[PDB]
């Protein structure tokens, strides 16, 4: 599309997303939904294909069937109470609602089946503006309800989008599944500490946040969507698959490296409200998801795969347009552990 | 809800064998129907019979594990004169892994069944002693 | 039980499309599920809105429904005690919008526009 | 200010470039036909910018130095062993023609780039599209495989369905016995080793595959050997016919601008020729791999970006 | 703790006024030290990537990284060392004003406090 | 003497569409190279 | 050295491990892509949700 | 109730007029014997949507108009005008009201 | 009381008939409409009981953004026909899990 | 390809940089002295 229509919509877009984070009405919050998903929707068949298509209807319906049943939560909430500010719920059926409502629009389990889709049709810009900044509003909201969300259906829907993501994450070779299938995963860690402290859950999405603006932008630059044709990338630019090597280590949990802050911090949080099965499950669950990291690590940069004779063209070029804060995303996603006492600036 | 475990938690462990047999195996049923109602929605196999063909065996499958389970350790507990021991349950669990893997007609998923499941319900008694609790409320 | 009437047939009307028989027989009942709300809605005292419901709802976007398928292949006691004054109380709230919902309009002008390019942009198609 | 988005936004509009004389030509004919003569005057007489055929070192021309690098660090293929053994062992022949077809796509985005960039249009010899035929006639003669036509299949789809087509291609036609006559007096010991039906084929191709499907979105000017001697009434004939059947006039601004965003950034022009496909004429072993691109760095002026290579002669490093 | 509706609160201040009693970390502080050299990591990653001589390629870039790093990291600090005064503040006020879910445990010495012995054996 | 690198052989089991073969997905094919499937 | 430790040990731990998470994840991960049963499962879990944690 | 009797009315007539209409000639004997899916007409079905919808919006200025924030309103109804005017233009410059 | 648990299931049964998905994505958007009009009555007729004056924009408001979505719906369906010659909900299958 | 040191951008870093460090330096003055007279230290 044009470059002005492009940066309207996108700014569109961030507009929705703080009108939700800054209104105290529940009208305006709904509001600032609506707008995000209108202009969300350009942005993903920016590249015009039938799988862009494809991908553009599916998140549509799930978000607009989400958006109903927020205004329904909405509606049934003033109705028990003449209220309008976004505070504590008032009634258990309008909160199950809100929470089955969000939580279609964050993509946990049960209503996950739409992120691996949407990602692998959309391509990998659109795929990283919606893993990453598309959760901002939907945890705000959360977080802002919080005192009000039953805990065990929170935390049945964590626990399951932990299992559903390790488990989805063995079976792909596709880069964009993957990454569906880890967003799903720490979405998973995120809201099963909701219930407790809420600070925690605004850290682990500022370090996946950085994660995963560090491997698009990795992903990128190495314009690669499978994994053979990561595999390809030694043999060109061996200092992106080294990076790309440790920044995997690091969204696996693997200390010292900066993944391995918001899972101690939660479950040390868990372990003082004297829950003590479910942080132990949800590390054993982890340990899937550094499985499949583990793979890509051995196809892309621990081992050298066969090349092509054609290859050899591609080393007498280099990338014209050089991506600004990857260097930064890189440091912030392997090297804050020892920064982590700053988490009391309530991030 | 709550109310079938409610049914099941307030017979005392070591008395009526029957009345915990049958709140075993109404859970189980329950259990079996649920899962029967995702297998169908996500894998519709070939028609309406095969559907409640399929979800006729879940169930039942689910339920007579249930029923050997609650039958095992209840008459475990009577017998071994020993109430609030994992011990019983465990072995409850285990024959209801046991019954699992008769009728999958297979002998590693009975024996590995009977393993994983004798722990589970031992886990469980333990758990109701200790205080344990799955899901905790925001203490702090 | 006048209301209780209209409102047994508006869920009659949305069991009957909600069946999703013949997309433009679905519309038919569609339609008719409106009419029947727009009607609750005049008969509990909302003119204008049920208007609105009418005149929007069913001449704009049920009709371009329809436009864009045939292309292809218990009461009377909860209510109030006193009068209103020398004007109505529904028409002051709505006409409010224009002192009161300056944000309000702001934001919706703007998804109105945006959505204009929006659909530009999306049937664009290349 | 290099080209981008904010280029276009404030004043980079490429629609007033045109001026009704852009009129992108590919020349194509039979080995050893006169085509480049003809090209080159066409050229001359235009105003054209003229592109030399592309050879194995194209793009060793466009980089660093002009000076072309050695065979096993840039094409890893030779045409004299394709004349010598054209039925060889090690697939050497699908090497060649893949590393050809990479370096016409090379071409003909570089072509595009100065068209779009100054608007004075450009004349090229066999581009991407005619580069079928000698895949054809090498299939033909059994020199290469299917998966090889195969594979060569898929990557033409994917690259060239992304540029726009010549809007005039001019062909010379020869005959058979006479271009052989023609490489018999050129002389060169391993062109005299060329067969009749290598020839035949290539014309077949040609003639069946190429001119009627450019014939449905182009204009074509068939011409032979004597007619192609006067330039004149070729210009004369460039000028007479009108593109309104091409996808050109379809094309606006924001069109170009996408395509001249592609048409730069070769890295993304060459990203689909290097597909994980193993066929074992062109795939290469890790070992090999290692060694060729360990000794590709100790080349001077590869080791780091064009500017910073103190070897070269590059200076003031630390504050570039 | 969920200090976000405390009382006296301004809604996007990054530093109170209140803030300022705090003495404010040294120039030499080692966490300083260490946010100049994630600044100077990425500094060097900047070069590797972009293909320049990963040590000496752009001093004033790397100058700049370092700064950057510092001066947001100073701030950080500063933020952060009012929010654990704040905590403290409020634990100790809050157990002077319920004396009585505090009480004072009467100190009993080892000499008369009778501890079970377990053999190792 | 060598260090054993991957070889084509060991480099096609990641070439699939999924990873561990199923009679069910043994027909799934990857998606295209480009990501755009013909219009027919 | 053989029935012990290169086939029961190693059954044990590690190969029922790899066994079932295989498993699972051929379970999680073989969906046909069609939204027909995906929103069916969502009906379903919508209406357990508000007959199961109420 | 006086509404519903007069659309019962008017309904009743029209039905046994166009009953007798189609029936009266039904008693004598007698002989008894695609893909093209235009864009453009979507497009002005859609662009009259939007703009159904910001009449829909404009409606209540007879009512607006007695506030004593006349700066206020006026402002906003301005505003209302203006942007609709400018989705108008928007859809006239980049060619969506062409045939 | 009762009109208003009429409403509500309305709403439940259009809902319900969203996720059942026999075919014709136009289906799918037209449950949309249906939910989004039974929010209409509801939220009009609790601000019509409760004489919530300044709520009574509420109602408007969400009908506009409601239509606007409607609107992009439509546009999205006519793509994917163009695409397929049909709205069938089973042509959607290029994207998996 | 062939470019100079560009001196506009090496002079804007350096006195960003420059003007980071003074201001820093300055602030941290300040916040010494404040810290001292409200605790009446100094
Ligand atoms: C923390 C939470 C953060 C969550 C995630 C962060 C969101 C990242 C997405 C934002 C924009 C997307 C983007 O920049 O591309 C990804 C980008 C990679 O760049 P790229 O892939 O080369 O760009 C491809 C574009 O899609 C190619 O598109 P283009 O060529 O058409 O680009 C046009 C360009 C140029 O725009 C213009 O032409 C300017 C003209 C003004 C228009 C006037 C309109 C007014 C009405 O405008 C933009 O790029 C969009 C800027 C939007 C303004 C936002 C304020 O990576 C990042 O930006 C990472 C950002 C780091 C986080 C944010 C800052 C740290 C906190
Ligand atoms: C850490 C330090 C070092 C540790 C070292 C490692 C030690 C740990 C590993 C030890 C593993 C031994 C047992 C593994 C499980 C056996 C089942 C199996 O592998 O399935 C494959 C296999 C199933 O394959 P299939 O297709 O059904 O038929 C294959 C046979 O050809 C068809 O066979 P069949 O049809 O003729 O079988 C009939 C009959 C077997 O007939 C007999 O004569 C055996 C009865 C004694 O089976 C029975 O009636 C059940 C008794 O099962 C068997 O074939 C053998 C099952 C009978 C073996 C009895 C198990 C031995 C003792 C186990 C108890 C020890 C403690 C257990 C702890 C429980 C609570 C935690
Ligand atoms: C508690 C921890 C304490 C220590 C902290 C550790 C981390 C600190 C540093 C963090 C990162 C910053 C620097 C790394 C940038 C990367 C650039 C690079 O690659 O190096 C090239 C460059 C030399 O190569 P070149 O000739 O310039 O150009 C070659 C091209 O760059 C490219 O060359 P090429 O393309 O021809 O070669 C390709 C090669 C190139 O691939 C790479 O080398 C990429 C580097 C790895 C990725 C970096 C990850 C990001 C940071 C995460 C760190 C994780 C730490 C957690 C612990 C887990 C350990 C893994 O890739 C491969 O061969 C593929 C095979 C992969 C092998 C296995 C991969 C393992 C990676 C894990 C590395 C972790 C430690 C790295 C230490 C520093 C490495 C330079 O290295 C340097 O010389 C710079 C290193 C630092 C400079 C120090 C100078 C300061 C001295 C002044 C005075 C002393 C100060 C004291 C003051 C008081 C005195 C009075
Ligand atoms: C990988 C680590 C995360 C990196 C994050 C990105 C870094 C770049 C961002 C630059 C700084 C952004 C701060 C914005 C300036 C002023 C902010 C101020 O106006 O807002 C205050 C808020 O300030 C911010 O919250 C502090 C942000 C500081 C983040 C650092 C913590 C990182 C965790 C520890 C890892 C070490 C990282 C160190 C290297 C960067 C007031 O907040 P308030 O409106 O009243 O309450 C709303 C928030 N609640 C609901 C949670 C209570
Ligand atoms: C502060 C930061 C400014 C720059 C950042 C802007 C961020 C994005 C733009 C959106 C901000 C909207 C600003 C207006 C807020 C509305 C409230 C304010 O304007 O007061 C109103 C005053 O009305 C003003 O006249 C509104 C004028 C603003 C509209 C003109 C331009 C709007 C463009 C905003 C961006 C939308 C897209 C851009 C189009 C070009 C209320 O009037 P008043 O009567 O006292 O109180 C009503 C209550 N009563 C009845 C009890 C008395
Ligand atoms: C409840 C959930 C608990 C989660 C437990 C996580 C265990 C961590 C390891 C999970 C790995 C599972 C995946 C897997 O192994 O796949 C089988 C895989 C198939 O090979 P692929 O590389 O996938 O494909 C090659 C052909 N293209 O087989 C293997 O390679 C097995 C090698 C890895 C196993 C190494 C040892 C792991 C087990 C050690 C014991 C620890 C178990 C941890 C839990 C035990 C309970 C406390
Ligand atoms: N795709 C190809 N495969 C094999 N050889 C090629 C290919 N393209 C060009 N050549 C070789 O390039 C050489 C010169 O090109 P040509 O047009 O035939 O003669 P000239 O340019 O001198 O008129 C010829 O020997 C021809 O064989």
């Amino acid at each position: 599309m044009n470059p002005i229509i492009y940066t309207t919509l996108i700014m569109t877009v961030m507009s929705g997303t703080m009108l939700v984070m800054i209104s105290s009405h529940w009208l305006l919050i709904w509001i600032g939904f609506e707008m995000n998903l209108l202009a969300m929707i350009p942005v993903l068949m920016k590249n015009f294909n039938p799988r862009a298509t494809e991908a553009a209807t599916k998140y549509f319906l799930t978000q607009a069937t989400a958006s109903m049943m927020l205004m329904m939560a909405i509606i049934i909430n003033l109705l028990y109470s003449g209220q309008w500010t976004i505070t504590k719920m008032f009634n258990p059926v309008a909160m199950t609602m809100m929470t089955m409502a969000l939580a279609m629009k964050l993509g946990l389990s049960p209503f996950h089946f739409w992120v691996p889709e949407v990602t692998q049709g959309i391509s990998l810009q659109a795929g990283l503006l919606l893993l990453t900044w598309q959760k901002l509003a939907p945890l705000s909201v959360l977080c802002q309800i919080s005192q009000s969300i039953n805990p065990n259906l929170m935390l049945t829907m964590a626990m399951l989008s932990i299992l559903i993501g390790g488990w989805g994450g063995l079976n792909q070779t596709q880069l964009r599944k993957i990454m569906a299938y880890s967003s799903i995963a720490h979405m998973g860690w995120m809201t099963a500490v909701l219930p407790y402290n809420t600070t925690m859950t605004i850290l682990n999405l500022l370090i996946y946040i950085t994660m995963t603006l560090a491997m698009f932008m990795l992903l990128i630059h190495s314009s690669a969507t499978t994994t053979l044709s990561l595999s390809h990338t030694w043999n060109k630019m061996p200092v992106i698959t080294s990076l790309m090597m440790v920044t995997l280590l690091s969204m696996g949990g693997l200390p010292p490296l900066s993944g391995f802050m918001p899972k101690w911090m939660i479950i040390q949080e868990m372990t003082k409200n004297e829950s003590i099965i479910m942080p132990t499950l949800m590390a054993m669950t982890a340990l899937l998801n550094l499985y499949f990291y583990m793979r890509l690590a051995y196809s892309s940069s621990l081992t050298m795969f066969p090349s092509t004779n054609n290859m050899k063209m591609k080393w007498q070029f280099e990338h014209t347009k050089q991506m600004k804060l990857l260097p930064t995303m890189i440091v912030l996603s392997t090297l804050v552990l020892p920064m982590t006492p700053a988490l009391s600036s309530l991030n | 809800a709550k109310t079938l475990l409610h049914k099941y938690s307030d017979i005392p462990e070591g008395t009526e064998c029957h009345r915990k047999a049958y709140a075993s195996t109404s859970i189980g049923g329950a259990t079996g129907l649920i899962v029967s109602a995702y297998s169908i929605a996500l894998k519709p196999p070939a028609s309406f019979l095969e559907g409640v063909a399929r979800t006729g065996r879940y169930t039942f499958t689910s339920a007579a594990i249930g029923a050997i389970f609650g039958l095992t350790s209840c008459i475990s507990a009577q017998v071994r004169e020993k109430p609030d021991d994992p011990l019983n349950y465990f072995i409850g669990g285990c024959a209801g892994g046991l019954t699992l893997g008769a009728r999958t007609r297979s002998y590693g998923i009975g024996a590995a069944a009977c393993a994983y499941m004798g722990l589970t319900a031992a886990l469980v008694k333990m758990g109701q002693l200790e205080g344990w609790q799955v899901f905790a409320e925001p203490k702090v | 039980y006048i209301a209780f009437i209209l409102s047994t047939i508006f869920v009659i009307g949305f069991v009957g499309f909600s069946s999703k028989p013949s997309p433009i027989y679905g519309g038919l009942g569609l339609i008719v599920s409106g009419g029947v709300g727009c009607g609750i809605v005049l008969n509990f005292g909302g003119s204008f809105l049920g208007l609105m419901v009418f005149l929007i709802y069913l001449g704009g976007m049920l009709v371009v429904f329809g436009y864009t398928t045939a292309m292809a292949t218990g009461d009377w006691v909860i209510y109030d005690t006193g009068d209103s004054g020398f004007f109505s109380e529904e028409a002051m709230g709505i006409a409010a919008l224009y002192s009161y919902g300056t944000w309000l309009v702001i934001v919706t002008g703007w998804s109105l526009l945006i959505g204009v390019v929006v659909i530009m942009e999306i049937t664009r198609g290349n | 200010l290099q080209y981008g988005p904010l280029a276009f936004v404030l004043g980079e509009r490429t629609t007033r470039k045109l001026t009704e004389t852009s009129k992108v030509i590919t020349v194509d004919g039979n080995i050893c036909s006169g085509k480049g003569r003809l090209a080159r005057e066409i050229a001359e007489k235009l105003g054209l910018r003229h592109f030399p055929e592309a050879g194995i070192h194209y793009a060793d021309s466009t980089t660093g130095d002009g000076k072309p690098l050695d065979v096993q660090l840039s094409g890893n293929c030779s045409l004299e062993k394709f004349y010598d053994d054209p039925k060889s062992n090690d697939g050497n022949s699908y090497r060649l023609q893949s590393w050809l077809y990479a370096s016409r796509l090379l071409q003909y985005a570089d072509a595009l780039e100065h068209l779009l960039s100054t608007g004075q249009g450009v004349v090229l010899e066999r581009s991407i599209y005619s580069d079928f035929v000698f895949l054809e006639a090498m299939y033909r003669q059994g020199f290469i495989r299917k998966q090889c036509v195969e594979h060569y299949n898929e990557v033409k789809k994917v690259t060239a369905c992304e540029y726009l087509p010549p809007h005039v291609v001019v062909y010379v036609d020869v005959p058979v016995p006479e271009i052989q006559s023609r490489i018999q007096k050129k002389g060169n010991p391993h062109e005299m080793k060329i067969t009749a039906a290598y020839l035949q084929d290539i014309e077949n191709a040609y003639k069946k595959t190429f001119l009627p499907e450019m014939s449905e979105k182009c204009e074509v000017l068939q011409y032979s050997a004597r007619e192609a001697e006067d330039a004149e009434k070729v210009v004369e004939d460039i000028e007479y016919l009108k593109c309104d059947k091409g996808p050109w006039p379809d094309q606006d601004d924001r069109t170009f601008h996408r395509l001249r965003m592609l048409v730069q950034n070769k890295l993304e022009v060459l990203n689909y020729t290097t597909i994980p496909v193993y066929l074992p004429e062109i795939t290469i072993g890790a070992h090999q791999s290692d060694r060729v691109f360990q000794k590709f760095t100790e080349l001077p002026g590869r080791k780091y970006s064009p500017g910073y290579n103190e070897d070269v002669g590059d200076k003031w490093i630390w504050l570039k | 703790t969920m200090m976000s509706g405390r009382p006296g609160r301004v809604p996007l201040q990054f530093l109170p006024n209140e803030a300022r009693s705090l003495p404010p970390p040294k120039l030499t502080d080692p966490r300083l030290v260490y946010m100049g050299f994630l600044g100077y990591c990425s500094g060097l990653i900047d070069n590797a990537i972009r293909r320049r001589p990963v040590v000496s390629a752009g001093l004033h870039r790397q100058l700049l990284y370092v700064t950057s790093f510092v001066f947001f990291g100073y701030y950080l600090l500063k933020r952060q060392d009012y929010m654990y005064a704040l905590r403290d503040h409020d634990m100790f006020a809050y157990v002077k004003s319920h004396p009585e879910d505090f009480p004072e445990k009467d100190k009993k010495t080892y000499g008369e406090i009778l501890e079970e012995f377990h053999p190792v054996r | 003497a060598r260090q054993w690198q991957p070889d084509v052989e060991w480099a096609e089991q990641f070439g699939g569409a999924v990873m561990y073969p199923t009679k069910e997905t043994a027909h799934w094919k990857p998606p295209p190279w480009n990501d755009v499937d013909p219009p027919k | 050295s053989s029935l012990l430790d290169l086939i029961w040990l190693e059954t044990i731990l590690p190969k029922t491990t790899s066994f079932i998470q295989m498993k699972m994840s051929i379970m999680v991960s073989n969906q046909k892509g069609l939204i027909k049963l995906y929103f069916l499962s969502f009906l379903i879990t919508i209406m357990i949700s508000m007959t199961l944690f109420n | 109730m006086n509404i519903m009797l007069t659309l019962l009315t008017n309904v009743t007539l029209a039905s046994l007029l166009v009953l007798i209409a189609f029936w009266l000639p039904q008693l004598n004997a007698y002989s008894e014997k695609r893909l093209p899916f235009s864009m453009k007409f979507f497009l002005v079905a859609i662009t009259f949507l939007l703009f159904d919808l910001e009449i829909a919006l404009l409606l209540p200025l007879p009512w607006a108009s007695q506030t004593n924030n006349l700066k206020t309103m006026l402002t906003m109804a301005l505003f209302l005008l203006i942007l609709l005017a400018a989705s108008l233009a928007y859809e006239w410059t980049q060619k969506g009201l062409e045939w | 009381p009762l009109v208003y648990m009429n409403i509500i299931m309305a709403f439940a049964i259009a809902l319900a008939g969203l996720l059942m998905y026999r075919s014709h994505l136009m289906s799918s958007l037209l449950c949309l409409e249906g939910m989004m009009l039974s929010l209409f009555i509801m939220s009009t007729l609790i601000i019509l009981n409760t004489h919530f004056t300044l709520a009574n924009m509420m109602p408007i408001i969400l009908l506009v953004f409601a239509a606007c979505e409607a609107a992009l719906g439509l546009s999205l369906l006519v793509m994917v026909s163009n695409t397929y010659g049909t709205d069938y909900v089973q042509n959607l299958n290029l994207l998996q899990c | 390809p062939h470019g100079s040191p560009d001196w506009l951008k090496v002079g804007l870093t350096l006195g960003t940089s420059v003007f980071l460090w003074i201001y820093l330096i300055k602030q941290h003055k300040e916040d010494v002295l404040e810290y001292k007279r409200r605790n009446g230290l100094e």
